[PDB]
């Protein structure tokens, strides 16, 4: 019957757009993650390069 | 892991550090030591004139 068919065929469209929805909210997870590590590790060689050329220059001091 | 990145760059950065410094002071050291030599070398020199110049000047 070309009703249920179509009531099928909609149900069915609305699945299509939870599980779009759902995907998109795991990818922006996962684009978070990858910005934040980035980031963080950024911070670890900033500080660390700078502990380095000044520790070194404590030793040209002595 | 993105933990473990930040670990890994320690390393290095303890590693080099220490070896760098370890060494530097040795180096300069070293020449320090050299030059020292050389200068109680120019010293001997001008030894006995200060000496006889001293010993005219507090005598009367």
């Amino acid at each position: 019957s070309k009703l249920e068919a179509i009531l099928s065929q909609e149900v069915e469209a609305e699945i299509q757009a939870l599980l779009q929805e759902a995907e998109a909210k795991a990818e922006a997870v996962k684009r978070e993650a990858e910005e934040k590590a980035k980031a963080l590790l950024q911070a670890r060689e900033r500080a660390l390069e700078a502990q380095y050329r000044a520790a070194l220059r404590r030793a040209e001091s002595a | 892991e993105a933990e473990a990145k930040a670990k890994a760059l320690e390393a290095q950065y303890r590693e080099r550090e220490r070896a760098e410094t370890e060494a530097l002071l040795a180096r300069y050291r070293e020449r320090a030591e050299a030059e020292a030599k050389a200068v109680r070398e120019k010293a001997m020199a001008r030894l006995d004139e200060a000496v006889a110049l001293v010993l005219k000047e507090v005598l009367p």
